[PDB]
């Protein structure tokens, strides 16, 4: 559409000196009629050079990709999230891809725990199939396509294994 | 057998105690100890004399010797039950018993505990035996084994009772009516499981079979979740002891010849409203508590909630409780003036459920006290929320004849609705539902359609719907479809609210149902939406795999695909059901759909479908399911209507909690001797249900500067309002007699408080003096805030013994508290696209959301309470210590998350202390103590304002 939305979070201190939030959301219709929008957010103190950065488009490719940067120039720390619809094999698919570059070492924590602890555990909590491994190292894939529209084949690609399953009966179509 | 001249002595005790079953944990309850005489008469007749009672209570661990006196308050009680009582005893069945009037039936209550040793139905020769037998607790199955003991004369006998085998079960229940019968999840597991096994030394003579000695032992085990999950317990025992037989001189009987019925518990009247489990009200000065409380939760609750007030709000319920219309009368007529003294006392009205604050509301309505506003918050819960008698139907109809309440709309369409409610309640529990109930009712509908008012006919329909009863079948047929060769006469509208009024209907007489929707279904001449509405009651009646196949098998040739795509999607989404409730039904569809390919699971968004999803946990035995419906038109790609329900399962029983739907016939009709109904095409119409119950809807026909200068200067001069609102939650009470006779009681209630208060000052500039909406709309705004929302809600379950003057059992109290407060200014320009908020920040530790809960074992009288904690505090490298521990452990834990733009942190804290370290079972994690905080919390750098300002436009 073009506009953009400005927001400030200020807190007063005692001292005068400048605390709070900077927020610049943007938006447009960019590249070739394709919905965009970006958030920009910053701190109000002149000695800050943190930065938070997320944007997101709608490609054309039926695709919505995002990615997010944050830290030291919103560089210091990435992550995207890229999704697709369409077909895998003349069946209707569609697929996530939370991918991440270097993160501060407290949400290392969350993620290494999740993907070495709760993974497995949903797992099997859900009973699906497990394979030796799925490529990428800094990633995770998750595919569903339809076989029927309500029967649905699913595979998780973590990185040090692919869990699956398929023939899951749906109680609405896809 | 009690021979004429003969006076048996016996010493009788007999206690009731409830709690968890576990060695060490505080347990609570009653009991007493008595010498009786028993004089035998003639005419197969014996009077009962209680000679000495002492009264105790039990608070402390199981086994233990911590029975107490109970002192105060019992004299009254005490000299009632010395009173003789007569009673009717041949071949050892007790007939009936008489006593005077001034001995209440709670007296009589206990007699029959005692008098319910004696019934002995021994078959001279038979060694065992079996067969439906009355007792206190009503008839059930009895078996009996009867051995030689080894003196001589002496016999042994033991018999017991499956007290869940009855052909008549004495219980009162409160807040069940809308809950339906799960046989499939009562199967899995059953929630209240009691037995009673009674053991005596009897000897045989001539005059018939005289007990030596008895000793009873009774339990009642509670499984709220499955069986293995941790059951709550009473535990009874009895003993009676033949202390000497004597001869007594010549007669004259003493004893009354008031008859007071059979050996079967009878329950005082009104007990399951009027008898509290928390609060002792007999023998109090009623209009006083009452005052008193009215003022405490006035006053205490105008900044914020008090953290007792849903407490003081239950209390304030139970005195309600036991006053009658005119105490009513008398405080409204003090305090009706007083804003907020009026607005406790309208809440309080629907919480008592009494028949009496039904009429105090007739009367109000009726005198032109009330508001409209008020009128539609209250006519609603009252209705509503009665333990419905015949009286409470009476005024309910008296109510439907008010002026005040037939001149406003709203008013007389909820009176209406709530009248059907109140049908379906009473009817609920019986086979039967008295005609005169409906009257007023099919009086209407049958109004309705002689005047051809469309609207008119909805309203009764629903209200019928309501009612649920099948009474109603005959009258709401002749609005359905494809009836007789046709007579067309009725919009489509009308014909779906016909068909939806079925629905209640179908959870008493689903196969009558089913006979009614499966042709309309099946007739390929009716409009989709009305077939499609016949297939949605069909599969929620719980069809048999022959009916649901039928189905099928017409869809292989259905020619109306919205129709088709609706049913196939039904049933296959049905078929993949893991709810309990619906196992027979999705095993029924997964039969049915063999009988057809999967095409129609290609049509898409253009074309009706059903969802249906649920879960279920089999530790809890509790689960939910949701449904969602889309009627689409061939006309256009708007729904004609679509519809979501939610529905709830546990304890083997299920129910509706709530449900919407929309219809928008007109609205798409514009985007793309007989006399017919004038159609009122509404654009669009919606509903709401809870429970199952109709409570309101609502049509969008045609409804497509001096009202705003008065608030700019009621603004510019500063406005305080404060909205409080008390209210039930949920109640739910399952009474019964245990062998001692006296009641348990099972009491679930959920209260809450909410207490709203803004001060609110507005300003504005150069503001033109002729202001308009738009010139307000283009100055900077300046509004003064100092707001508090919070909100306070208790829920208390109970199992215990109850009486008017002693309660003794076992509580669990959950508590939650939130409120957030806000002062500041917020200053906004429509035109400059421009929002500024400057509020004071937290300057301390702030707690937010506060919720406790504790376990607790209890005994209740005039005195006031004596209570400890179900979990003694204190009984009998680190890691083992911990775990491998006789005690309760009290675990921590804390959790933050720092705000750096603001110098401030949310923390989370919370204690628990619970029994699982006792066993590895639901109920025992939640049974303990329990505190958690949510809380706010500054740092140093003194935060002075903080301000949320947003841009948006060119700037
Ligand atoms: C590693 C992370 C794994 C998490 C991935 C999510 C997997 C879903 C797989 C699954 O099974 O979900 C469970 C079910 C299918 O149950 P069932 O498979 O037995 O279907 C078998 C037929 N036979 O429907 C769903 O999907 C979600 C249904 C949404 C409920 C609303
Ligand atoms: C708008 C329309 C007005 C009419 C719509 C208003 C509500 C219904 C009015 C007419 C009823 C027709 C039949 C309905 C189902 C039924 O009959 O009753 C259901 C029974 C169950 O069986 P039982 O035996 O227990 O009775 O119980 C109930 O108490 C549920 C009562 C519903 C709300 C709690 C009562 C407090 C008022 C709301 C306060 C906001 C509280 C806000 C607090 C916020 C919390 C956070
Ligand atoms: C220590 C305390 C111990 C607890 C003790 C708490 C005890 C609480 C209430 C329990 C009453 C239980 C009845 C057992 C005997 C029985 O069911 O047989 C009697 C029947 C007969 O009824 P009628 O003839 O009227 O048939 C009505 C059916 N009709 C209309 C078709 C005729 O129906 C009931 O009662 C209904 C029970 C389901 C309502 C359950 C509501 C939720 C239960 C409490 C969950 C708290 C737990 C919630 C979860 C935890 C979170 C809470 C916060
Ligand atoms: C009651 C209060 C709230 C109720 C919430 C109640 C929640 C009730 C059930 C929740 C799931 C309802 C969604 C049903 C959609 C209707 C339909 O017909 O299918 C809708 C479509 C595809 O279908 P199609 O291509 O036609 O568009 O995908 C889905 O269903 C959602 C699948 C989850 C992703
Ligand atoms: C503190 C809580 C402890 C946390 C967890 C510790 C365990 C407590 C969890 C309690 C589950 C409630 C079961 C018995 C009490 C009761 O029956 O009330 C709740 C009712 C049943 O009532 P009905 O369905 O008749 O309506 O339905 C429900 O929505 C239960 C839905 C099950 C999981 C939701 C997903
Ligand atoms: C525009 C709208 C206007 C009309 C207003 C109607 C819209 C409002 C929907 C209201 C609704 O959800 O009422 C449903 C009722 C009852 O459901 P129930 O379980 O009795 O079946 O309680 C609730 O959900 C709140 C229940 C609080 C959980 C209680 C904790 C333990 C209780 C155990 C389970 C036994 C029961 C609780
Ligand atoms: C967030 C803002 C939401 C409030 C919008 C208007 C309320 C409304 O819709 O007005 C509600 C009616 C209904 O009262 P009834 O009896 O019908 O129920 O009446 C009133 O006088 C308004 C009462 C409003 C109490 C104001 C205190 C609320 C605190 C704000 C939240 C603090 C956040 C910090
Ligand atoms: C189906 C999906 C859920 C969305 C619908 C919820 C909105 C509401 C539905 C019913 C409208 C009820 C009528 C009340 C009329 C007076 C107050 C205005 C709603
Ligand atoms: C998480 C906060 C609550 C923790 C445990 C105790 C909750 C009792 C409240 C119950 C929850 C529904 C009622 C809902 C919350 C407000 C009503
Ligand atoms: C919840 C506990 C938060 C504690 C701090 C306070 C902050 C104000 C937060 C209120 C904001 C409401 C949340 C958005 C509504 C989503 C349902």
């Amino acid at each position: 559409s073009k506009p953009k939305v400005v927001i400030v979070l200020r807190a007063v201190r005692a001292d005068g000196k400048q605390q709070g939030l900077q927020t610049t959301l943007y938006y447009g219709l960019t590249s070739n009629g394709l919905p965009k929008a970006k958030i920009v957010a910053v701190e109000l103190s002149d000695l800050s050079v943190w930065k938070l950065c997320a944007k997101f488009r709608l490609s054309a490719h039926m695709k919505a990709k995002a990615a997010i940067g944050w830290g030291k120039n919103c560089q210091q720390y990435r992550a995207m999230l890229e999704a697709s619809t369409g077909n895998l094999q003349s069946h209707p698919a569609a697929r996530v891809d939370i991918k991440w570059g270097r993160l501060p070492s407290s949400l290392q924590r969350a993620k290494n725990a999740l993907l070495e602890n709760g993974a497995p555990v949903i797992a099997s909590k859900l009973e699906m199939e497990i394979m030796p491994k799925a490529n990428q190292k800094h990633q995770v894939s998750v595919i569903l396509a339809a076989m029927t529209p309500r029967r649905m084949n699913i595979i998780v690609k973590l990185p040090k294994v692919t869990y699956f399953q398929q023939g899951i009966l749906l109680p609405f179509t896809f | 057998q009690f021979q004429p001249g003969k006076v048996y002595r016996y010493s009788y005790d007999a206690f009731s105690i409830s709690g968890l079953p576990e060695p060490g944990v505080n347990r609570a309850g009653l009991s007493g100890e008595m010498k009786i005489e028993i004089h035998g008469h003639t005419h197969n007749q014996a009077t009962l004399k209680i000679t000495q009672v002492n009264l105790k209570y039990f608070l402390g661990p199981w086994p233990s010797d911590s029975f107490y006196p109970l002192t105060g308050g019992y004299d009254h009680f005490i000299q009632q039950l010395e009173v003789p009582v007569r009673f009717d005893y041949s071949a050892g069945r007790i007939g009936d018993i008489y006593a005077p009037p001034q001995v209440t039936d709670t007296a009589v209550n206990i007699v029959r505990g005692i008098l319910n040793l004696f019934q002995l139905s021994l078959k001279k020769n038979q060694q065992t035996f079996e067969l439906q037998e009355t007792g206190v607790e009503g008839i059930c199955q009895t078996t009996y084994v009867v051995q030689e003991g080894y003196r001589t004369n002496e016999m042994a006998v033991v018999k017991t009772k499956d007290l869940n085998n009855c052909d008549h079960k004495v219980y009162k229940t409160m807040g069940t009516a809308y809950a339906e019968r799960c046989p499939t999840c009562q199967k899995m597991n059953k929630n209240l499981r009691s037995t009673a096994v009674y053991n005596y030394a009897i000897f045989d003579e001539p005059s018939g079979y005289i007990i030596k000695s008895a000793h009873s032992e009774e339990i009642q085990q509670l499984s709220v979740f499955d069986i293995k999950e941790g059951n709550v317990v009473i535990e009874s025992r009895q003993k009676l002891i033949l202390e000497g037989i004597q001869s007594a001189p010549a007669a004259s009987q003493a004893a009354s010849l008031q008859n007071r019925g059979g050996l079967m518990y009878k329950f005082p009247s009104s007990a399951i409203t009027k008898m509290s489990s928390l609060f002792v009200t007999k023998g109090k000065n009623l209009e006083s508590e009452i005052h008193t409380v009215l003022k405490h939760l006035v006053e205490n609750n105008q900044l914020s909630v008090h953290e007792d007030a849903p407490a003081k709000f239950l209390r304030l319920t139970a005195f309600l409780r036991n006053v009658d219309a005119g105490v009513l009368q008398s405080i409204w007529h003090k305090l009706h003036q007083q804003k907020d003294y009026r607005r406790w006392i309208l809440d309080a009205v629907p919480a008592m459920a009494t028949s009496e604050a039904l009429l105090f509301l007739k009367r109000t309505l009726a005198s032109e006290q009330l508001t409209s506003a008020e009128a539609t918050q209250i006519v609603a819960s009252t209705l509503s929320n009665q333990q419905a008698t015949r009286e409470s139907l009476s005024y309910a109809r008296e109510l439907l004849n008010t002026s005040f309440i037939r001149n406003r709309p709203i008013l007389r369409k909820t009176a209406v609705l709530g009248y059907g409610s109140l049908v379906f309640r009473y009817c609920a529990n019986t086979v039967s539902c008295p005609d005169e109930l409906l009257q007023p009712l099919h009086d209407l509908l049958s109004q309705s359609s002689d005047r051809a008012k469309e609207e008119e006919i909805v309203l009764a329909l629903k209200a019928l719907g309501n009612a649920g009863q099948p009474n109603s079948i005959k009258k709401i047929q002749r609005f359905l479809p494809g009836q007789g060769k046709s007579l067309d006469e009725y919009s489509t509208r009308v014909q779906a609210e016909a068909i939806m009024a079925l629905r209640n209907i179908a959870k008493r007489d689903p196969r009558k149902v089913q006979e009614i929707v499966l042709p309309i279904f099946l007739n390929v001449a009716i409009k989709s939406e009305l077939r499609i509405r016949s297939c949605i009651v069909f599969f929620e009646s719980k069809p048999s795999v022959a009916l649901v196949s039928m189905v099928a098998v017409r869809l292989r040739r259905e020619p109306n695909l919205q129709v088709a795509s609706f049913v196939y999607s039904q049933m296959r989404s049905l078929s993949r059901s893991s709810n309990p409730e619906f196992r027979d039904v999705a095993a029924a569809c997964s039969v049915a759909i063999k009988m057809l390919g999967s095409k129609l699971d290609r049509l898409g968004c253009r074309y009706s479908k059903a969802v249906h999803v649920d879960t279920f946990n089999a530790r809890t035995m509790a689960g939910v399911s949701a449904d969602y419906f889309r009627i689409n038109s061939p006309s256009g790609p708007l729904p004609r209507a679509v519809a979501a329900k939610i529905r709830g399962q546990g304890m083997g029983y299920a129910s509706d909690i709530v449900e919407f739907g929309l219809r928008a016939e007109g609205l798409q009709e514009l985007l793309y001797d007989w006399k017919s109904v004038p159609e009122e095409r509404p654009l669009a119409s919606g509903y709401v249900k809870v429970h199952g119950q109709e409570v309101v809807f609502a049509e969008l026909d045609k409804k497509m500067q001096e009202q705003i200068g008065a608030v700019v200067s009621k603004l510019e001069q500063g406005m305080d309002v404060l909205l409080t609102k008390g209210y039930v939650v949920s109640e739910v009470r399952y009474m019964q007699p245990v062998c001692i006779g006296i009641p348990m009681d099972l009491n679930l209630l959920v209260s809450g408080v909410t207490t709203n208060r803004a001060n609110l000052s507005a300003s504005f500039s150069s503001l033109p003096a002729d202001m308009k909406l738009a010139d307000l709309l283009a100055t900077n705004i300046e509004l003064r805030v100092a707001a508090t929302t919070s909100m306070s809600q208790h829920a208390v379950a109970i199992m215990g013994l109850t009486t008017d003057l002693a309660k003794a059992g076992m509580q669990t109290h959950y508590k939650t508290s939130a409120g957030l407060g806000v002062n500041g200014k917020i200053e906004m320009n429509a035109r400059e696209s421009n929002f500024k908020a400057s509020l004071k920040p937290f300057q301390q530790k702030t707690v937010v959301v506060l919720s406790t809960m504790e376990s607790i074992v209890f005994v209740r009288d005039p005195s006031g309470s004596r209570i400890l904690p179900v979990l003694p505090p204190k009984m009998t490298q680190k890691q083992i210590h911990d775990i491998m521990t006789a005690r309760p452990v009290m675990r921590r834990k804390q959790s933050c998350s720092k705000s750096a733009a603001l110098s401030s942190k949310v923390c989370f804290s919370a204690r628990l202390r619970n029994a699982a370290f006792i066993r590895n079972a639901l109920l025992y994690k939640i049974t303990g103590d329990y505190v958690s905080k949510v809380y706010v919390q500054p740092t140093s750098s003194k935060a002075q304002i903080t301000k949320v300002e947003l841009e948006l436009q060119a700037g």
